[PDB]
């Protein structure tokens, strides 16, 4: 099944309440398998989301 | 002299279904979300499919401001339960 | 999945301008009535002019379930204690 925030099939994370944009799944251009890779790290402070 | 010229919401048929209790466009189910509606002169919702796709409205004459949140929160309510997207 | 096309309301310019704390159609009002909606792609609600009656509609990609139900309630309110009669 797909990561957390992307949107595939089968997916179970995606947002519910709010729009939403899958994220990256590879680079464009002439990067390369391994540099083509997407991760993306989030930097937050306790409020920026709500459970 | 405040008036709501539309209210239109668009679907498939197979969420519609979901949504009806299994029944098709024409008709609205009584077990479904789209029942209940305040009836200010006849059916307040109207629904009907074409290529596909349904449209489902707030009747001409009974498109007041509860009708219309009413809907609203019964869509959403309808989507979450289940799983189906409510895109804006 | 479920969305809508049309959430339009239809009212004169005195009344607008009533509701829009007395600025006219092509502008709202940080503090009327129109203002304070969720920005989802922009302004939330775009209102136009012509022939005397003045056309309020939620833009294309701002139409989720609350906007119209905040846009509803908040009509209704501003009609109610401003005495304008919300005749749909």
């Amino acid at each position: 099944i797909p990561t957390p925030g992307v949107s595939g099939a089968g997916a179970l994370h995606l947002p519910t309440q709010d729009v939403f944009t899958s994220l990256p799944t590879a680079f464009t251009g002439a990067n390369t398998g391994l540099a083509a890779q997407v991760i993306t790290t989030l930097m937050c402070h306790s409020d920026w989301a709500v459970m | 002299a405040i008036t709501c010229t539309a209210c239109t919401f668009t679907m498939t048929d197979a969420e519609f279904a979901i949504l009806n209790e299994g029944v098709a466009a024409p008709t609205i189910d009584p077990r479904g979300s789209f029942a209940g509606l305040q009836s200010l002169s006849g059916a307040p919702i109207t629904a009907s499919a074409s290529a596909g796709t349904t449209t489902v409205v707030v009747a001409a004459s009974n498109r007041n401001d509860a009708n219309i949140r009413t809907l609203a929160q019964r869509l959403r309510r309808a989507a979450q339960a289940n799983r189906i997207t409510f895109t804006a």
